[PDB]
RNA sequence: GUGAAAUACCACCCUGGCGCGGCUGGGGGCCUAACCCUCGGAUGGGGGGACAGCGCUUGGCGGGCAGUUUGACUGGGGCGGUCGCCUCCUAAAAGGUAACGGAGGCGCCCAAAGGUCCCCUCAGGCGGGACGGAAAUCCGCCGGAGAGCGCAAGGGUAGAAGGGGGCCUGACUGCGAGGCCUGCAAGCCGAGCAGGGGCGAAAGCCGGGCCUAGUGAACCGGUGGUCCCGUGUGGAAGGGCCA
RNA sequence: UUGCCCGGUGCCGGAAGGUCAAGGGGAGGGGUGCAAGCCCCGAACCGAAGCCCCGGUGAACGGCGGCCGUAACUAUAACGGUCCUAAGGUAGCGAAAUUCCUUGUCGGGUAAGUUCCGACCUGCACGAAAAGCGUAACGACCGGAGCGCUGUCUCGGCGAGGGACCCGGUGAAAUUGAACUGGCCGUGAAGAUGCGGCCUACCCGUGGCAGGACGAAAAGACCCCGUGGAGCUUUACUGCAGC
RNA sequence: GGUGGAGCCUGGGAGUGAGGGCGCGAGCGAUAACGUCCGCGUCCGAGCGCGGGAACAACCGAGACCGCCAGCUAAGGCCCC
RNA sequence: AGCUGGGGCUAGGAGUGAAAAGCUAACCGAGCCCGGAGAUAGCUGGUUCUCCCCGAAAUGACUUUAGGGUCAGCCUCAGGC
RNA sequence: CGUAGGGAAACCGAGUCCGAACAGGGCGCAAGCGGGCCGCACGCGGCCCGCAAAGUCCGCGGCCGUGGACCCGAAACCGGG
RNA sequence: GUGGUUCGUGGAGCCAUGGGGGAAUCUGGGCGGACCACCGCCUAAGGCUAAGUACUCCGGGUGACCGAUAGCGCACCAGUA
RNA sequence: CGGGGGGAACCUGGGGAACUGAAACAUCUCAGUACCCAGAGGAGAGGAAAGAGAAAUCGACUCCCUGAGUAGCGGCGAGCG
């Protein structure tokens, strides 16, 4: 019936227009303690390949 | 059926390979940025238009040519020659 | 790291924060440092705790 | 997968999943380039716009977008800073409106 | 005079104790009339008695019972050992490359062991030397690096990365062309622009540390800010974003 | 007859103290209202068993290892000392249903005895009520010995009857890829009737034997694997009954 | 240079993630193992299709579209079988 | 502490047991029947007509992973270059 | 469903997000025509065209998700008897 | 203390209610997702009510349903032997 | 006067699993499903707002299609909705 919509891809994955699936950067949560600003800075969404085809299967119907 | 006490070791263990080395030989056209050499010391310094990084990481700054120039007792290096 | 203590750095003009490392013990209490902001930037923090 | 840690190792963004009453009803606005505005003529507004092949029912007319603006009134419920521009070649602004 | 400290007298107070009194708690005693148990049937008489029993709720004990969990590698398995990271070898002169192959380290640290400017050059060998081991510190030659560089090992290095002194906080904020490495995401190098600074006359150099270990995705929450959303409206509660 | 040790666990008792639930109490603080207010947060302190704690308790769970020194050779140690634990085996037993070394060493029985019986005590690792040590009588219990008597055996023989064999009658089974199904050396997935080379060998039965057809039967009961299953245990986790 | 069931880009469908022997370069082992673990190569796997090697997955020869009572060769052979 | 007929009672985490986990209708560490139910089975087995073209893998990384998987490597088909 | 993409959002919009920044940079957009005919302006309008800008709808086929999901097989778990 | 709802303690309202405490009668009382103030919505603690909807033992009508290993377990004297 | 039993499914109410799924497992899932019980009938239930929730709105209940795999719930896992 009706495939349904795997909010846990929902919540962290913005598809955009050429198809690509983006999402943020993994590390500043609280890693930290001191890295540098360049490393900390560094840290605003990003590509995905072959796995997002799999992530894009997951967001079916909100297309 | 015969197993004996086995003995047992330790050294068995070893670290990452690093991939360093040269990056890009002499002749070969190179965009700013371009990381040639990628060493750990100062096996190959830094030549004209060449930049260092923090782990002696050998750098183009210039779209041109590499190449490098044995300097003897002065060690090797490796300058950008601008596509001029 | 037990007794060095990780601390923030703020603008006593007002909030602010960078955060490094200490070292109670060692030649050390109180930390008082040049840093630039954002909230304006150019002044001078404290530590803190967080 | 199976075992290890699926790309799941990646982390929620999206900052607001919802409270629980869930979701707050606000008024969508939907834009519809000038460019298609000028495909007929008289005096365009929504409604007019739905039927015919953009907007519908997706509430509120927001008019902009590239394309030549046509000569003529144009009634929305917004307008864009360059969309309120191009009208400035003979057109209107009939803004606001729910009332 | 003794002592650490001085005593008449004067106070402000503290320690602990006893009384009389509010506030709040415990545990007995007597009563009968709820409840309980009894008397050759009793609207009654005995006995227990607001306890016990029973309802709701607190915490406890609780294999009597129930559902489950008790890792992998591995010259079978178990026992022992091991599990992530760094250095060297094995590795066959690019890179990579296995075994319960060989040999050692890490789970920190430094506010100076950081930035910049200016000076300085070692270890040993041989002389000569007050205490002086065979190296304390000296003096004279000779000595390109064998010394030093926080700690493993390797690479590197005095035309300084080593040793000393002065101001300093770039152990910046906003970014980031172009690359190294790579299944995934991670790791890494980074010129250059802007904002506001540091040192230098200046050229300039500074986005931590000679370098390669000193580490941990997500989720769940905490604390600062943000003013982004906030369930008819306003504000709140609660989230989001940045740290 | 049933020692020694109450440290720990259990059980019994215990109004000093430590900690601990709901609830009480509310210094103080917050959200909104023009206000009375209406909602919340919340520090002292008061709040049960329970655990901790203190005492006891061994025919309660249990523990009774060791290490030094010491007597008219030597050995041993009645005698002292020692301790992470609370204390370090009283009697009696003892190479035992317990002894690893082990066929211990002596003695007995035998021509010869890893067993047996009696001893010694170096008890790998007896011990007092999961009792110690004995004990007349009892036992289809297990050991070792004699006498008697034997086809047990040397070492077989014959005899009998019921089958087996043959005829008439009747008439199954497991098993079965198909078969025109021999030996030796080899070879081959390491053990071939089936490959090679050679040897042997007319065709078909019947009574017999059991070496092979890795013969039959049972998708190995041992072993490992599966993030399989059940029964059982506990100071594994989490609940529950019950108190 | 090189027109090859070469390459590159995008997408649909996979299967495979027990390998094995030989040669050479190392480790382990005891420079023992039809051993074990990596490296290049090659065959088997999937060429148990064909010739040679007496027989014989991987040694030597050689990549089987079908047919022929024709021919030349390969390894290995040319006394008989 | 005997044996035995007839009449009765106790049962599935339950009974009964001079105790073996014995016995509870010829296999009891949890009876039998029907049902949930086509439980689950990362395991074993089996998977049926013909011809033509191409043609693997048994590696790496991670994996309560190691005879299972995800991405990559290698195969194939369509389109493009 | 498709005709707007961005942002966590308010929101803005061929832009938008981070940023003080017209620095940069991440997502984004920027679609005609090979071309017969012909009204017969020395102009190609625009009818037409592939099927696009570009999508949708229905049919067919491959694979995927949820279902017992290729078929047969447990030891067992639970309910009522 | 719990159940219901998409809501698993959540900022947890709403509807039910086992326990304890315990009102008012429209100058009342419930609701609009903690709570408060505005603005609104609605009248709890009594009952009844066709139609539209569900099913198929039974009768009928149809079938790119079966055709005796199929189709119901039973085409037959079958829930029988 | 009535009641009692029977009735294939269907219906309401009172109770209410587990295997499974989460590639272990306990919250979660399976599912208020299977099943047990009571009741009712050709249906049963529900039903005239102490409603919905933002609309100067609708106006009993039930049933179908959309809304929508949305809003939300979730060891924010599986999945639920
Ligand atoms: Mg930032
Ligand atoms: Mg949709
Ligand atoms: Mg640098
Ligand atoms: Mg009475
Ligand atoms: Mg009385
Ligand atoms: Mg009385
Ligand atoms: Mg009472
Ligand atoms: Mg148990
Ligand atoms: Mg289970
Ligand atoms: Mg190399
Ligand atoms: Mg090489
Ligand atoms: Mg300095
Ligand atoms: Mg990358
Ligand atoms: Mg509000
Ligand atoms: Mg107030
Ligand atoms: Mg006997
Ligand atoms: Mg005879
Ligand atoms: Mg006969
Ligand atoms: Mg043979
Ligand atoms: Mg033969
Ligand atoms: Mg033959
Ligand atoms: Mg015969
Ligand atoms: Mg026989
Ligand atoms: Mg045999
Ligand atoms: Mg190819
Ligand atoms: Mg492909
Ligand atoms: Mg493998
Ligand atoms: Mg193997
Ligand atoms: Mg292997
Ligand atoms: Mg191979
Ligand atoms: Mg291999
Ligand atoms: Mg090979
Ligand atoms: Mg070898
Ligand atoms: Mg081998
Ligand atoms: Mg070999
Ligand atoms: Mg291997
Ligand atoms: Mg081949
Ligand atoms: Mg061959
Ligand atoms: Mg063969
Ligand atoms: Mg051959
Ligand atoms: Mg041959
Ligand atoms: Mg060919
Ligand atoms: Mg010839
Ligand atoms: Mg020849
Ligand atoms: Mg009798
Ligand atoms: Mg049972
Ligand atoms: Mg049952
Ligand atoms: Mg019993
Ligand atoms: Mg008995
Ligand atoms: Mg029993
Ligand atoms: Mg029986
Ligand atoms: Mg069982
Ligand atoms: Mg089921
Ligand atoms: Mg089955
Ligand atoms: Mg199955
Ligand atoms: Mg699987
Ligand atoms: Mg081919
Ligand atoms: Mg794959
Ligand atoms: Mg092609
Ligand atoms: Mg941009
Ligand atoms: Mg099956
Ligand atoms: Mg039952
Ligand atoms: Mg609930
Ligand atoms: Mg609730
Ligand atoms: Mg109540
Ligand atoms: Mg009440
Ligand atoms: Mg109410
Ligand atoms: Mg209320
Ligand atoms: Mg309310
Ligand atoms: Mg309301
Ligand atoms: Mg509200
Ligand atoms: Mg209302
Ligand atoms: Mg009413
Ligand atoms: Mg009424
Ligand atoms: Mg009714
Ligand atoms: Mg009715
Ligand atoms: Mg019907
Ligand atoms: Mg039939
Ligand atoms: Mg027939
Ligand atoms: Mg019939
Ligand atoms: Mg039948
Ligand atoms: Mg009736
Ligand atoms: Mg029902
Ligand atoms: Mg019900
Ligand atoms: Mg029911
Ligand atoms: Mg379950
Ligand atoms: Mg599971
Ligand atoms: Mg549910
Ligand atoms: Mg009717
Ligand atoms: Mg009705
Ligand atoms: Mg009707
Ligand atoms: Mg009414």
């Amino acid at each position: 019936p009706k495939m349904k919509t795997h909010k846990g891809a929902k919540k962290r994955v913005k598809i955009t227009a050429s198809g690509k699936v983006v999402a943020m950067k993994t590390g500043k949560r609280h890693l930290n303690w001191q890295k540098s600003g360049k490393e900390i800075r560094q840290k605003g969404r990003k590509f995905v390949l072959a796995k997002p085809e799999a992530e894009r299967i997951k967001l079916l119907l909100p297309y | 059926a015969h197993k004996k006490g086995l003995g047992s070791t330790r050294n068995g263990r070893d670290s990452q390979a690093k991939r360093l080395g040269v990056k890009r030989y002499e002749g070969q056209v190179v965009r700013a940025g371009n990381i040639l050499v990628r060493q750990r010391g100062t096996r190959f310094k830094p030549g004209k238009n060449v930049g260092m990084g923090r782990d002696f990481t050998l750098f183009a700054l210039v779209d041109g040519v590499v190449e490098f120039q044995d300097r003897g007792r002065l060690g090797r290096y490796v300058h950008v020659r601008p596509l001029a | 790291v037990r007794i060095k203590l990780l601390l923030e750095c703020t603008e006593c003009k007002r909030r602010n924060y960078a955060t490094e490392k200490n070292k109670r013990n060692t030649p050390n209490k109180l930390e008082l440092r040049k840093y630039c902001p954002w909230c304006r930037k150019h002044t001078v923090h404290r530590e803190v705790k967080i | 997968e199976g075992g290890r840690s699926t790309t799941l190792m990646r982390l929620p963004k999206r900052g607001m999943q919802g409270q629980v009453p869930g979701e707050i009803k606000r008024p969508r606005y939907q834009g519809v380039n000038l460019k298609d505005l000028a495909r007929f003529e008289g005096e365009v507004t929504p409604e007019l716009l739905v039927r015919a092949g953009l907007l519908k029912k997706g509430y509120r007319l927001k008019i902009l977008g590239e394309g030549e603006a046509k000569p003529l009134k144009v009634v929305a419920h917004a307008f864009s800073k360059s969309a309120l521009e191009k009208l400035k070649a003979a057109g209107g602004e009939p803004v606001l409106l729910e009332a």
